[PDB]
């Protein structure tokens, strides 16, 4: 033999079908999962659980595939979530499509390669149409960010509670935006935790000017209530631990072991000195808080948390103020936290949850969700991650589109128009790419149960007017609207991103001709990666 | 009558079996060569994808058992460790090379007469070309290096966009550039960066002129934007100390242990401290950083960075002006840190980049440095975007190295066969036709991109050798040398005057690594296959 | 020949062909032995060797069903040798090694044989300037050629082959910038350079802070002492034998040594030692107190050359009293081209050591 | 591809499709040629091949051992075929049909990798056959004399030629001879049935012999055989379709009697019905008794007292031949024995050939049958020289259909070589390639005549290319002097129609094997 055993190979136009079918099977999965009257999938995790959703990625992150044109579809999903955080089913529609019109052409004998220069120049169109038909907006109007968000969850099952879940995003959004060293940052994943409390109502569900976490007092003498505490931060432990060294001790007089006992309590109270000089009322640990440290914060008036972990602790240096510390010894007035308000634990259910709720300019936030089960409180929490994220692409790129499927059609019928002066053979693919981008109107309207031919039909000719680059659907009613009349627009990265990651995915299995496969991995060296040299660098 | 405990293969059954491994080898790759070419997906029986049109990649993946298949993957990994571009010519060169050798062999003319003619031929086509096929880049200027970029990219996932990817590819090079003794010009390429972050389009990739690290702060306490940035590159850890293996702490007076603990810590605090002392506003250790140190920086205002790859650090301190340090020791026995010992750079950044952070380190002096942030669909797509300019890289080094540029679209290939078929006559009589089929060889390249292109390659590559033929008979018409295949349109076309230009070293040291790995196969006549 | 495990060779020597291919017949070892045999005693003729054996029993064949006794033939045998002997000496022709067509041509012939026939005129060359310089041409009754390194380095092509003068070391270079030392003075130590260690189980005993300060001060100052008596003796490149036991090159004695500027090599191995200072003239110090200048190897260039992103080689070119050695470079584009070309090459040094002792 | 939750063939269909698939089958094809590939010419081998059931054949004849081969790839079964119509059509060439089919297609392989289109390759085949055709009817030599010394020195040529390949050319001058002796008796249909072919163990070649008359093994004879005498001078003989002995009268025939003398009567009219077949059959004065059916005990003996001859259980075919020799009819009804349908020959004999009883029918003038009987010291021996003979036998009869002849040792070939050379630089250049490449194939028989021989086939097919092109036509290999000859004038003559069958055939195949772009396999039903 010359390959291995398990070496199979395919090649040809059954290779390239075969990629194309792949991708319109992931295509068809979520295909109904598009606009404002989707409907939820109960997908089934390997670990018993439960996730009920209508969002692209959740649902093609949950199921697994073995085709690779399949698995490059669920990557699709995964860097458009990453990158703009929604989209990930326009996304999807979108190079399925484009790849169908392309099994088109491929099926002729145009080269792919062809194919792909017209995908290109089809992209680079469809970005300047995008930027062209764009619309500026200011970052300042509540009620224009409001509606903004309301037009990205308007699709998601949280829409019957809109006004709660936009002013949530749109508060949470603000306070976490955080300029220093002149460097604007957002950082919606490290700061603005969602911390989901099953029980009670989702109405009650609300964004914390602070903080919340999942503690209670170390000692049941401390306060679980202040009013103004100053709070210090801590990523040492407050126990006597061993050194880094062999530090063996030799004993041989009778004082030297009470001696030695006494040493760790005086340390003990050496450390919880030099934290009582700064007069704190909290103290917060990652670590943990001997007893004898207990007793002495305690007699000092102070209440103290450990075990906490080193991102809760990062949002509530954020919150309230504070830099955390690692010796005592080194804590300054400049360290100590004054900012928050109010400092509670109260037992939600049967838990205590401490609540750091009053803080004035925090930096971070907690949104706090109630509802009727951890499914449900999943849901809602990936929809105000889409909402959040939506809220963030806005705040960076102020430029807004219309939706409803209006800036696909304005967008074909530009390329469309651009078209007719080409005179090459790239023509054709460049006009199916432009007639491609109407499975988004198309698969709205198939959602809300009306007749795709006429409505895409009357659609199609409205957008040949001169001044109609914003009408669309409305699918709630599977009719025809004037977006600004409507009011759902899009932000124009999330559009942006979403046709490039599209036209991109097309280029990227139209190059493929061939597969081999069963081939070993030939790495077992502890999975090299890098180290070797090189050719001088000098 | 032996009793080897294997089996043995002898005479034209291994040679016909080592031509049909190299030819499934080759016939692997030929699939993706030229700017027709396609990629292939590669699936490690786990679910692991790999897209790509790199032959050297491919040959590398591949699970390959027969020795003369070793062979050809093994040279596919040669080129692209000398050259960088030609790894999929020289596999396909190698194995025409041996068919039509062991084609000789079959008619009974010996294999050491067809490996003189190889030889020979090899010798006399290098020479042709650095004779007759070189263009000089001077005579060209930058724009000749944007050509060259060019195609070595189109056949790649950045082939249309070449028009702009080139001009990166360019400027980097161009960065790293060096002198060195004697006062040649080097270009150290993997010294450029190159990061992979899916996200937006191709069009969005990134050339910054300093350094990417795929790196991060160490506490979310400090800062993430400096402007006058005094970079400190040290290669040990800042840890709380620890003694070594042949010390230990015996206390016999518990009076002591106290101390002896805080020094523990004391220690790494005053090297930090020195440190700080200079103005240094950015750290970076190979090493690790305790958090108790971390918090150091964040008061100082400064930026710490902790396991950094030694090679990063290495390319910082080179474009920053630095010295790495491996102890803060100096020749009178003491400790200390000098500002002299920093490197500069007009910004540090930790930016973001699709929901992950890395590290800009943006116009260092005392060298200009280059990274690139490729940005793609998704992993695949990022992972064939780097294979795909590091072969552009290495493509624009070898021409600035040797200023000499050959004709692409099988020019080259064409009057080779040309020029060969007609030198064949002078020498010998069997080493005549190892030439001639040598010559023959030659033409598997030009025809390879009409087959892909899915067009006459008869027609083609006939039109291609009547074009040399007359180039290389009438002396007024050698302008014609330059003419090579158009694939967009299957037509000849003058190629030096299109912009389809290879460097010199890609031609010939793939006809010399080919012709030795042809020589190595068809030398082989027996084959002992022992059981394990 | 692909043996049990995957290891292929191709090969045109027959002691090789014959100790690949396990051969399972006591008869077949035997022969094994011989081409063994044949490759010490001569080098070149190994095949040969194994075909008359072959020949000689096949010839045996009619004999025993003649009827001879298997002791009658053996004795003839020895006639017919002893015979033959004497025809062999009397057609052959003596010969001088200041004769270099001679020896090239002996060289030619042992490589036309091989693959690396087309390559002679470059192989042949070499291989009679290498034999010609670990010996004394007048006197010389035999060649070690171990007095001969072959270093197999995979790239380029077979025509890169060199015979570098000086001695050539994988072992890289530590010293991070610090390349191609010129006017090189170079010492071979076989001490370490890192913390104080006695042969006996050794302790540093903390007891205060005091003492915990000292323990690294006292240590760097021990370090920084040694680069010193060493960066005096104005040695400019460090080659330092492996020591397994302890680090034979701490972090810290690395940096003092860049600091002085000094090139420095580690890992060297044991037993190139004999062959390191026979080359360059240096001489092994094992102890700080005797490294002087007079232990030194003066060479005019130490450089580490890239083999064009296949590697690296550390090269010292020139040598002032330079030794009875040599090293040839091998170069080739497979690992199976290049064993053949290093096996080929041995041939011919085997061919002209063959000329050196028995001139005829 | 993609699962598709119903398939549209059934599972386990192999679909191999494309350039790939025709490359594999061109290859396939190689492997065939191979096969057979030193067989071809005087210096040709013969190749052992062994059934399941263990029995061994030997031959180098290229359609017996295709035959043998198991072939089951579609593509490689054509060569099979062709070589099974070579063997029908002609008798010679198989060997060669397939070596040309496979170089045509090994010819086109590299034109075909670089995606030639096959409707062009196939186009030139049949244009360079047709033209290499006419061109050998052409120029094949066709003594227009009529003369009988001339038309049995073609006829011996030409067998000689036919047999010297295979393990009788060390005496095929000796089988020449015969051969002809035996085809220029057969009437005018020239029926192989009408040859007998007898192989006796035990022997050597020269001890073979031809009878012109009949001969065949002794059949089962019964008690009193031995008592029959076993010359006869000139006799005359009954070749009959009659059992000879005591049974009953009919199968469904049932005796009825209520009377001793009845019973008597009965047994002693089964008795006179054999005795008066017998008595008839004595009266028609023949001396010697063949019957296709057998003969009893009673006649056994009935013969040996009236000193007659008789032999039951004769084969068919051996009985067709003796009438057609000794020249009377087979009667299935001994009432009509006339001297009419009675045979005659000079001599009658039962001799013994190694081993075995034989009896000859010799002497008879008017024969249309021979017999050849061949001798050996194995059976695949005598199997291996009866195929011979079967090889010189057909060239004969059709050399007599039509004696125009050729040159062998590749003269032909090169001269067709060269005449497509010629006509290929005269027409486009796209079929001119393909007819170039024709002509490099037609090389192949010369080639291989030399590689078979030991010789270097390059020198001596250069300088075959050489003195065709200087103006000679008859100039191929001659192999004892390991150099070119003009074969015509050594003798080394084939009819035209072999050449041209092989051309034709050859060319078919590769047309067709070139034609498939799709091979689908469907999975075996009944698996077992
Ligand atoms: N009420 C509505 N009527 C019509 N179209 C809408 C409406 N709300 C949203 N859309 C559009 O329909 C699509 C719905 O997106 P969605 O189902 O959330 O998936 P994703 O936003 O992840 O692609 C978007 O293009 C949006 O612009
Ligand atoms: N734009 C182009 N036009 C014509 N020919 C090209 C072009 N780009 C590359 N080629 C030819 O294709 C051959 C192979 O290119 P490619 O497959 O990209 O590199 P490799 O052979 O190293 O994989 C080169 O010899 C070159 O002559
Ligand atoms: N004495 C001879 N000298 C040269 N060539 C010969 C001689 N006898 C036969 N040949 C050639 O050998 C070939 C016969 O092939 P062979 O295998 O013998 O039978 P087939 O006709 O079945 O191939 C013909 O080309 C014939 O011309
Ligand atoms: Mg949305
Ligand atoms: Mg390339
Ligand atoms: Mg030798
Ligand atoms: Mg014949």
């Amino acid at each position: 033999l010359v390959l291995s055993q398990n070496t199979k190979r395919e090649s040809g136009r059954k290779v390239q079908s075969g990629n194309i079918n792949a991708a319109k099977t992931i295509a068809d999965i979520i295909r109904t999962c598009l606009g404002p009257k989707s409907m939820m999938k109960m997908l089934l995790d390997p670990m018993g659980g439960i996730v009920m959703t209508n969002d692209g990625n959740a649902i093609l992150r949950e199921i697994q595939v073995q085709h690779p044109a399949a698995k490059s579809m669920i990557e699709i999903s995964r860097t458009q979530d990453e990158e703009v955080g929604d989209g990930t089913t326009s996304v999807i529609i979108l190079a399925g499509e484009m790849l169908s019109v392309a099994e088109h052409f491929l099926e002729q004998q145009m080269h792919p390669t062809v194919v792909i220069s017209a995908y290109r120049k089809a992209l680079d169109d469809m970005i300047s149409t995008l930027k062209k038909i764009s619309i500026p907006v200011d970052i300042s109007d509540s009620d224009m960010m409001l509606n903004i968000i309301n037009s990205s969850i308007t699709t998601k099952a949280i829409s019957r509670w809109s006004s709660l879940a936009c002013n949530i995003a749109l508060d949470a959004v603000k306070m976490v935006q955080f300029e220093e060293n002149g460097r604007k940052e957002i950082d919606i994943k490290k700061y603005a935790r969602v911390e989901k409390i099953p029980g009670g109502i989702i109405e009650d569900s609300c964004v914390l000017r602070g903080v919340m976490i999942n503690k209670d007092v170390t000692h049941p003498r401390m306060r679980r209530y202040i009013k103004n505490p100053r709070i210090v931060l801590l990523d040492s432990s407050l126990e006597y631990k061993k050194g880094e060294s062999q530090t063996d001790i030799e004993i041989t007089r009778e004082e030297d072991f009470t001696r030695i006992l006494q040493m760790e309590e005086e340390y003990i109270q050496q450390l919880c000195e030099d934290i009582i000089q700064l007069k704190p009322d909290v103290v917060i640990t990652e670590k943990g808080i001997s007893d004898l440290a207990q007793h002495y914060l305690m007699r000092a008036n102070i209440t103290a948390i450990r075990r906490v972990r080193k991102t809760d602790n990062n949002r509530i240096a954020r919150a309230c103020g504070a830099r955390i510390v690692s010796r005592p010894e080194e804590l300054r007035e400049d360290d100590v936290g004054t900012g928050a308000g109010l400092l509670e634990i109260k037992k939600i259910g049967d838990e205590y949850f401490t609540f750091i709720t009053d803080c004035k300019d925090p930096k971070a936030c907690t949104i706090l969700l109630r509802g009727a089960s951890k499914e449900i409180l999943s849901e809602v929490e990936r929809n105000l991650q889409d909402a959040m994220q939506v809220c963030r692409n806005v705040l960076l790129d102020p430029q807004l589109v219309p939706g409803g499927g209006a800036s696909e059609m304005a967008v074909a019928h530009a390329l469309t128009e651009k078209s007719k002066a080409m005179t090459g053979v790239e023509q054709w693919p460049y006009r199916a790419v432009a007639q491609a981008l109407e499975v988004i109107p198309r698969t709205l309207i198939q959602n809300c149960g009306a007749s795709t031919i006429r409505l895409l039909t009357s659609l199609r000719a409205k957008h040949t007017q001169e001044n109609c680059e914003t009408w669309g659907v409305n699918g709630e009613t599977g009719t025809l609207v004037d977006m600004k009349e409507l009011g759902i627009w899009e932000p124009l990265a999330v559009k942006l991103q979403t046709y490039k990651t599209a036209v991109e995915t097309a280029v990227l299995l139209l190059r493929i001709d061939d597969i081999v496969s069963g081939h070993k991995k030939k790495g077992d060296d502890q999975s090299r990666q890098g180290g070797a040299p090189d050719a001088g660098q000098e | 009558p032996l009793s080897v405990f294997g089996d043995r293969s002898t005479g034209e059954t291994i040679r016909s079996q080592n031509v049909m491994a190299a030819a499934s080898i080759a016939n692997i790759v030929k699939s993706s060569l030229g700017p027709v070419g396609l990629d292939k997906m590669l699936v490690d029986d786990i679910g692991d994808v790999t897209i790509t049109n790199d032959g050297a990649t491919i040959l590398k993946l591949l699970e390959v058992e027969h020795p003369a298949a070793k062979v050809l993957c093994e040279l596919a990994d040669l080129q692209d460790k000398e050259v960088g571009d030609g790894t999929t010519s020289v596999v396909i060169i190698a194995a025409e090379l041996l068919k039509n050798a062991d084609e000789l062999v079959k008619q009974k003319i010996h294999p050491t007469s067809v490996i003189s003619g190889y030889r020979l031929a090899c010798k006399e086509a290098v020479r042709y070309i650095n004779e007759n096929l070189i263009v000089n880049t001077d005579e060209l200027g930058r724009d000749c290096l944007i050509n060259a970029a060019k195609t070595s990219m189109s056949s790649k996932i950045i082939g249309i966009n070449g028009d702009f990817f080139a001009n990166m590819v360019v400027d980097a090079v161009l960065a790293i550039k060096y002198t060195d003794i004697r006062g040649q010009p080097r270009y150290p390429v993997n010294s450029v960066n190159i990061l992979k972050a899916h996200g937006r389009s191709q069009m969005e990739s990134m050339l910054i002129s300093g350094y990417a690290l795929n790196c991060v702060v160490g506490s979310q306490g400090m800062p993430k934007r400096i402007v006058n940035a005094k970079i400190a590159c040290l290669d040990f850890s800042l840890q709380k100390t620890k003694m070594k293996l042949g010390v230990q702490v015996v206390i016999t007076d518990p009076e002591k242990l106290d101390q002896i603990r805080q020094r523990e810590s004391d220690i790494t605090k005053e090297r930090i401290q020195k440190i700080l002392a200079t103005g240094a506003n950015v750290i970076l250790t190979t090493g690790g950083i305790d958090d108790m140190c971390l918090k150091y920086f964040v008061e100082a205002g400064a930026m710490a960075v902790r396991r950094v790859l030694k090679r990063d650090l290495k390319r910082i301190a080179k474009a920053s002006g630095a010295t790495i340090l491996s102890t803060l020791a100096n020749l009178e026995g003491e400790e200390t840190f000098e500002a002299a010992m920093l490197g500069q750079a007009e910004e540090v950044v930790q930016e973001r980049i699709c929901d992950d952070e890395l590290i800009l380190i943006k116009n260092t002096k005392a060298r200009t440095s280059a990274s690139i942030i490729l940005r793609g669909a998704n992993d695949f797509m990022c992972d064939e975007m780097e294979r795909s300019l590091h072969d552009a890289l290495c493509v624009v080094k070898r021409v600035l190295e040797s200023k000499s540029v050959v004709p692409g679209g099988g020019a080259v290939e064409a009057a080779l066969s040309i020029y060969l078929e007609n030198y064949a006559t002078s020498m010998g009589s069997r080493e005549q036709l190892a030439i001639a089929e040598f010559a023959r060889s030659l033409l598997v390249i030009p025809n390879t991109l009409a087959v892909n292109a899915a067009q006459d390659s008869t027609d083609l590559v006939a039109k291609l050798r009547a074009f040399h033929n007359e180039a290389q008979v009438n002396p007024e018409r050698k302008n014609l040398k330059w003419i090579g295949l158009d694939l967009s349109n299957g037509k000849p076309r003058d190629n030096k005057q299109a912009g389809v230009f290879e460097p010199t070293i890609v031609k010939v040291k793939s006809l010399k690594f080919a012709t030795e790995a042809a020589i190595t196969i068809l030398r082989i006549d027996d084959l002992i296959k022992l059981h394990p | 020949i692909q043996d049990g495990k995957g290891d292929v060779t191709i090969t045109n020597d027959g002691a090789t062909i014959l100790k690949q291919m396990q051969v399972l017949h006591p008869a077949a070892r035997m022969l094994v032995e011989l081409s063994k045999a044949q490759d010490i005693e001569a080098g070149d003729g190994t095949t040969s060797v194994v075909i008359i054996a072959g020949s000689l029993l096949d010839s045996c064949t009619k004999l025993l069903q003649k009827g001879i006794h298997p002791t009658i033939i053996s004795e003839s045998f020895q006639k017919a040798l002893e015979k033959g002997i004497e025809i062999l000496t009397d057609m052959s022709r003596p010969v001088e090694l200041s004769d270099r067509e001679t020896l090239l041509n002996s060289a030619t012939t042992s490589l036309n044989s091989k693959v690396v026939s087309q390559y002679s005129s470059l192989l042949s060359p070499m291989s009679v300037n290498a034999v010609m310089k670990v010996i004394d041409p007048a006197t010389a009754t035999s060649v070690d050629l171990r007095d001969i390194k072959i270093v197999k380095k995979l790239g380029g092509t077979i025509d890169d082959c060199e015979l570098v003068e000086g001695l050539v070391l994988t072992q890289k270079v530590s010293n991070s910038g610090i390349t191609r030392v010129e006017k090189a003075k170079i010492g071979l130590i076989q001490f370490c350079l890192s913390a104080p260690k006695t042969d006996m189980d050794n302790q540093i005993v903390v007891s205060d802070y005091a003492q915990m300060d000292r323990v690294l001060r006292e240590e760097r100052a021990y370090i920084l002492n040694l680069v010193k008596q060493i960066k005096k003796t104005g040695c400019n490149v460090l080659l330092i034998q492996k020591s397994i036991l302890r680090d034979a090159l701490s972090d810290l004695a690395l940096h003092f040594l860049n600091k002085m500027k000094i090139m420095v090599i580690k890992d060297i191995e044991r037993e190139d030692i004999e062959f390191i200072c026979k080359t360059i003239g240096t001489k092994p110090v094992a102890h700080i107190d005797q490294f002087t200048a007079d232990m030194l190897g003066s060479a005019e260039l130490a450089e580490e050359v890239n083999l064009n992103g296949s590697g690296k080689l550390l090269k010292i070119t020139g040598c002032a009293s330079p030794g009875k050695t040599v090293t040839i470079v091998v170069r080739g584009s497979n690992k199976l081209v290049i064993e053949e070309a290093e096996r080929s090459i041995h041939d011919a040094l085997c061919v002209i050591r063959c000329l050196v002792k028995k001139r005829a | 591809m993609m699962p598709t939750p119903v398939i549209l063939l059934k599972e386990g269909t192999d679909s191999s499709q494309g350039i790939p698939q025709l490359v594999s089958n061109i290859s396939a094809c190689q492997v065939i040629a191979e096969a057979v590939r030193t067989t071809l010419g005087p210096r040709g081998m013969d190749k052992l091949i062994v059934d399941g059931r263990g029995k061994a054949t030997i031959s180098n004849d290229g359609a017996t051992i295709l035959k043998l081969l198991d072939v089951v790839h579609p593509a490689a079964k054509t060569l099979v075929d062709i070589a099974k119509s070579q063997d029908a059509e002609v008798g010679d060439g198989t060997t060669s049909v397939t070596l040309l089919a496979a170089e045509f297609l090994k010819q086109v392989k590299p034109y075909v990798e670089e995606g030639l289109h096959p409707q062009i390759i196939i186009r030139a085949f049949r244009t360079a056959t047709q033209l290499a055709v006419n061109k050998i009817k052409e120029i094949a030599v066709t003594v227009k004399k009529a003369d009988k010394v001339e038309q049995r020195k073609l006829l011996e040529k030409c067998a000689m030629t036919a047999l010297s390949s295979k393990l009788i050319s060390q005496q095929k001058a000796f089988f020449a001879k015969m051969v002809v002796d035996a085809v220029m008796m057969l009437d005018d249909l020239l029926q192989l049935k009408m040859i007998g072919i007898k192989k006796v163990q035990g022997g050597a070649l020269e001890d073979s012999q031809l009878v012109a008359g009949v001969a065949f093994k002794k059949t089962f004879s019964y008690a009193g055989f031995e008592m029959q005498p076993k010359k006869y001078h000139n006799p005359k003989i009954a070749l009959l379709n009659v059992e000879l002995e005591l049974k009953a009268e009919k199968d469904n025939a049932e005796i009825r009697v209520h009377t001793v003398e009845d019973y008597q009567a009965i047994v002693d009219a089964e008795w006179n019905i054999l005795y008066d077949k017998l008595e008839k059959i004595h009266h028609s004065g023949a001396k010697v008794v063949l019957s296709k059916l057998p003969i009893g005990d009673v006649a056994t003996q009935y013969f040996a007292d009236r000193d007659m001859f008789c032999a039951g259980r004769v084969p068919e075919e051996d009985l067709k031949r003796t009438m057609m020799a000794c020249g009377g009819s087979i009667q299935t009804s001994v009432n009509a024995l006339s001297a009419d349908v009675l045979g005659r020959c000079q001599v009658f004999e039962e001799t013994q050939i190694g081993g075995e009883r034989y009896n000859f029918f010799t002497g008879c003038p008017k024969a249309k049958t021979c017999t050849f009987i061949l001798r050996g010291g194995a059976e695949q021996f005598m199997e291996e020289t009866e195929r011979s003979l079967h090889d010189a036998i057909m060239i004969v009869r059709r050399a007599i259909k039509n004696d125009s002849v050729v040159a062998g040792g590749g003269a032909i070939e090169m001269e067709l070589s060269k005449y497509l050379r010629d006509y290929s630089r005269t027409i486009p250049g796209k079929q001119q390639l393909l007819i170039g490449a024709y002509a490099k194939a037609l090389e192949i028989i010369p080639r291989q005549l030399c590689d078979n021989a030991g010789f270097d086939a390059t020198n001596i097919l250069n300088k075959l290319r050489a003195r065709h092109a200087q103006g000679g036509t008859w100039y191929g290999v001659d192999i004892n002097n390991e150099d070119i000859a003009d074969n015509f004038e050594a003798f080394v003559w084939e009819p035209a129609m072999v050449r041209i069958n092989a051309l034709t055939a050859a060319s078919e195949a590769a047309c067709l094997i070139v034609s498939v772009d799709e091979t689908i396999k469907n999975p075996r039903s009944t698996v077992d």
